[PDB]
RNA sequence: CGCUGCUGCAGUUGAAACGCCCGUAGUUGGCCCCCCGCCGCCACGAGGAAACGGGAGCGCUCCAGGCAGGCCCGUUGGCCCCGCCGCGUGGGACCGCGCAGCGGGCGCGGCGCGCCGCCGCCGCAGCCCCGAGGAGAGCGGGCGGGGGCACCGGUACCGGCCGGGGACGGGUGAAACAGGAUGAUCCCGCCGAGACCGCCGGCCGCGCAGGCGCCUGCCAAGACCGCCUCUGUCAAUCAAGGGCGAAGGCCGGGGGCUAGAAGGCGAUCAGACACCACCGUAUUCCCGGCCGUAAACGGUGCCGCCCCGCGGCCGGCGCGCGCGUCCCGCCGGCCGCCCAGGGAAACCGGGAGGCUCCGGGCUCUGGGGGGAGUAUGGCCGCAAGGCUGAAACUUGAAGGCAUU
């Protein structure tokens, strides 16, 4: 263990709080799911709340959760 | 309970000075 | 001085517990400062016990259990011996003897 | 809420000697408090210190060796009258030979002795021995 | 501007008839010479023709009523249980 | 912590260090300018015009893809609501524990939550005069709160 | 805690006018209470004729009797009781004959195993009281 | 005498954190722009009586003194202190505050400008620190005896009624007083009345405290968590002021099952108008108010920072993993033990730590023990009482914690 504050360790900092970290960062990602439907992929955020529409169908495709949102139909995460 | 007691024994003794004020005045 | 930390009651988040009676002397204690002894003892005698089961006719039959909470007062349990004068260092000890 | 930046600061350190930590983080950066470290780091009693950038108020790492004793903020900061200086050394320092009283001046945060040379007195930020 | 301190609309009585009966009088022709809302019309201007008998100046409606209130309590209760229990039948 | 509760959370969004417009990002300052414009007509409160932004668009902070606060591009385009959101918001809660109270005469603890809303109007709209934000004159009113939201 | 604002020396100095007061000896100098109070009235000392010769019990476990004479202060016309100190002093003051008395040293307190006495006679009809001891001066 | 505490006091238990919450005055407010104006600020000057207090030099024989002296600076008697909150100069770190577009040309305005007007005039990067492990607002998700109202269930208690059966029941520690052939007690059916919500029920939870547990709805909330949502310091603590506040009490309406201040009885005892038995009024319960207090306690104000391990529980969320109400975190809460450290010690250790090595901000209270929370005056309440609150006078201890 020679590990110092200044140079933190990069997967120890996700197992703390976001705003104890040493730089402030967001815990959130922009997922890129696929909708069954359209063969082109949608950008979604990871912890959406709000109704999120897949182009092309009038259903909501994201149920709302505590945390990150879960998706309602099949969908391909493609995190990107 | 002497200490409640005493209060008790103080607010009587108050209470018939007071008639004593309201005899006069 | 401050003879115990939980003052005698276990009264954590709380302003105010429910008011029970000591079954013996009949008194009002916090829910929190109370014996609370849950007894399950058979209906009958256990000297009485196998003689009563001879003598029922039904078959298959079970003594029935009787479940009762006994809830007590400081005065009406260290008298009653459910709860003795302990040491400075074995009133600390909070788990159940035997 | 948080009044003094410093004091928090110079209390993070002292317990972290205490603990005999060598690094430390300072969760708000001020410009007074870096003045307050870079006197320490020329006097010895501290070592390297590192200001992250949050895009916030900013986060300070700071290296120890040991050698600070007691370091503390005087606060309402008052401003000390040059002929006053010496009263002040005389009971917030141990020895008048050593330790340091950090004190904002015109010319700029310097410690007692400078100010002594400099012949001028000012707002005392802190004191650290 | 503020007449009397503690008596209100009892200072027409002036030291007669005692304490008492001028503090639940202050209380009962508060409410006798107040303007209730119209259930009607929805407007503040019901007033009281009679004992029992309230009318609004605006909605020309007259109503059955307290002696000293539009409502009286025993009323409301009474009101809410007819409902629900005609509601229980249908 | 809380200033009207005895609460200590901390829970807050943590927004990005790089304040760049994202990889993905195929939309122009102008364009979600228009979006803002879109949701502000259909009468969506500006904090609700960022989560939409956010989820149905790819916009994580519109300053970064924009240049730049929801609210100043309101206002440029004049399209701002008269009364802040946040000062709106809570004249709303006020409004509602009125109106249960008129129902309610025993209910203590919602008068105690009454005050609570009001004393942060008051001291919300204190700022909003002095920031030449409201109007000087802006007083909030018990009784006649209702008619203003509208 | 304590009040520490560059501009809150207001705060500080109504503090301690304020809490000045608590102190006994601060109110026993400032009050004024005393000043009326005191037979002396802030006198170094007082003459005043004796009026009766008393003979007081000492406080227990002392037991004896203390000598002492009641003085009807010339200046305020308030019987004090003042013990005339030393031994067979007493048979040198008699009745009406004018005495010195100061206090004992308690500043108003009673000191000793005599109770109530705050003052002690000095001078016996302008003859220092210590002198008449020491038969240095007859009377 | 750090027993008045600015330096520099104390408030868990010795004296002492206001029962709670909001809140004005007041005091206090994170970070940020070098270079500018105002402020305070520090330095240095001017100018304003000496004496005094220092203090240069001088042997009144020393000395307290005095300004003398000795062929001597033009012999001296210098110089400082007049807190001087004013003024002048310099600095500009800290400390607060700063709203306007600028610039060119006309223009040299009526002896040089400046204001003002006038043209886009074409010069100008013309104009937004940021987004606090500050605060508020939102969205989503669960959370809990949080709150109001209506509804409703269940026994138990007590009263009534039908039957049955037969003699003693009650009550105690032992009795006794009442209860009974007008059939008690006991058993069962049934009915009325009001209270109350068991076991589950807790080192559970919620609430600002006081407090909060039947069912079924209705209504408005709140903390917490998650978040690349909005705002941009809106904040902290708080005299006065507003609201809340167990129980008992009081004032009107009701209601009245239980228990039960008073009262009455039967015992006890030396006495007993106490404890215990028995009967029972106010009260207990609801609605609309008063009151304004509790050992209202964590006997520990509030907001903020850091601090050492080890476990438990509760709520939300994330990570692995077959995959489990696992595991490892994170955040908020409630806790137990405790390393230092602190303390007179008990103990505290999520502080009572970081403190004679003493200074983050704010409010409140105490200053030996009585007298005395008395007196008097005020305010408040219908009253009871609340709140504010002496002195004379007395006394040498009162008190804390620990050891025997």
């Amino acid at each position: 263990m020679n590990v110092d504050l200044l140079y933190p360790d990069p997967v120890e900092e996700q197992r703390k709080h976001k705003l104890k970290r040493l730089v402030q960062g967001p815990n959130s990602y922009f997922l890129e799911i696929k909708c069954a439907g359209c063969q082109d992929i949608v950008v979604v955020y990871s912890h959406a709340n709000t109704p999120v529409f897949c182009p092309g169908c009038t259903s909501q495709i994201s149920i709302p959760t505590g945390g990150k949102c879960a998706f309602t139909s099949q969908v391909e995460r493609y995190r990107q | 309970m002497r200490a409640k007691w005493a209060k008790k024994r103080m607010r009587k003794l108050k209470r018939k000075r007071r008639h004593m004020k309201a005899r006069s005045k | 001085p401050v003879k115990r930390r939980n003052n005698g009651r276990s009264k954590y988040n709380c302003g105010h517990t429910n008011i029970v009676r000591c079954q013996n002397c009949h008194r009002c204690v916090p829910k929190d400062k109370v014996i609370k002894r849950f007894t399950i003892r058979n209906i009958v005698d256990n000297t009485i016990a196998d003689d009563v089961l001879n003598a029922c006719v039904i078959q298959g039959f079970a003594i029935p259990k009787l479940y009762n909470k006994v809830q007590y007062c400081v005065s009406c349990s260290i008298h009653n011996h459910i709860v003795r004068v302990r040491s400075r260092e074995d009133r600390k000890i909070r788990t159940p003897p035997k | 809420v948080r009044i003094n930046v410093l004091r928090d600061a110079l209390k993070s350190i002292c317990n972290a000697q205490r603990i005999g930590k060598k690094q430390v983080i300072v969760r708000p950066s001020s410009k007074v408090i870096i003045e307050f470290l870079q006197l320490m780091q020329k006097n010895g009693y501290i070592s390297d210190f590192a200001v992250v950038d949050n895009h916030r108020s900013n986060r300070i790492v700071v290296n120890l060796i040991g050698r600070l004793n007691k370091a503390g903020v005087i606060s309402p900061r008052f401003d000390i009258p040059a002929n006053d200086i010496e009263k002040w050394v005389v009971n917030l320092l141990p020895s008048r030979l050593f330790g340091h009283i950090i004190l904002t001046t015109s010319q700029g945060i310097m410690d007692h002795i400078e100010a002594q040379h400099r012949q001028i007195g000012g707002k005392v930020i802190g004191y650290f021995y | 501007a503020k007449r009397t301190k503690k008596v209100g609309l009892t200072g027409k009585y002036g030291t007669r008839y005692g304490r008492a009966a001028r503090k639940q009088l202050l209380k009962i022709e508060t409410s006798q010479k107040a303007k209730y809302t119209c259930p009607f019309c929805a407007k503040d201007k019901v007033r009281r023709t009679a004992c029992g008998i309230w009318t609004c100046r605006s909605c020309s409606k007259t109503m059955a009523g307290g002696a000293y209130s539009l409502h009286t309590e025993p009323a409301n209760a009474a009101r809410a249980t007819i409902r629900r229990l005609r509601l229980a039948r249908e | 912590g809380r200033m009207h509760s005895k609460g200590k959370g901390i829970s807050r969004s943590a927004i990005p260090y790089t304040r760049a417009p994202a990889p993905w990002n195929k939309y122009t300052p102008e364009d979600v300018c228009e979006q803002i414009c879109k949701l502000a007509k259909k009468g969506t409160p500006p904090s609700r015009i960022g989560l939409i932004l956010r989820d149905q668009f790819a916009i994580g902070q519109v300053k970064n893809v924009t240049g730049s606060k929801i609210v100043r591009i309101l206002k440029a385009k004049g399209l701002a609501p008269e009364i802040p959101e946040d000062l709106y918001c809570m004249i709303k809660k006020a409004v509602a524990i009125r109106k249960h109270l008129e129902r309610s005469r025993r209910d203590k603890d919602s008068k105690f939550r009454l005050i609570l809303v009001e004393s942060r109007i008051h001291r919300l709209a204190r700022y909003y005069r002095q920031a030449r934000r409201l109007p000087p004159t802006f007083r909030y009113k018990s009784d006649q709160a209702a008619a203003l939201l509208a | 805690s304590k009040t520490s604002g560059l501009y809150t020396a207001r705060k500080l100095r109504t503090v301690r006018r304020v809490n000045r007061w608590a102190d006994k000896k601060y109110r026993k100098a400032h009050l004024g209470t005393w000043l009326k109070a005191n037979p002396l009235e802030g006198a170094c000392m007082a003459r005043g004729i004796v009026t009766q010769k008393i003979g007081i019990s000492a406080k227990q476990p002392n037991s004896a009797v203390r000598k002492a004479v009641r003085v009807q202060l010339t200046k305020n016309s308030k019987k004090i009781t003042a013990f005339v100190p030393r031994d067979g002093s007493i048979t040198y003051i008699d009745n009406n004959d004018e005495v010195l008395v100061a206090g004992f040293g308690r500043a108003g307190r009673a000191v000793g195993d005599i109770p109530g006495c705050r003052f002690k006679v000095i001078k016996v009809a302008g003859i220092g009281l210590l002198a008449l001891f020491l038969r240095k001066r007859e009377k």
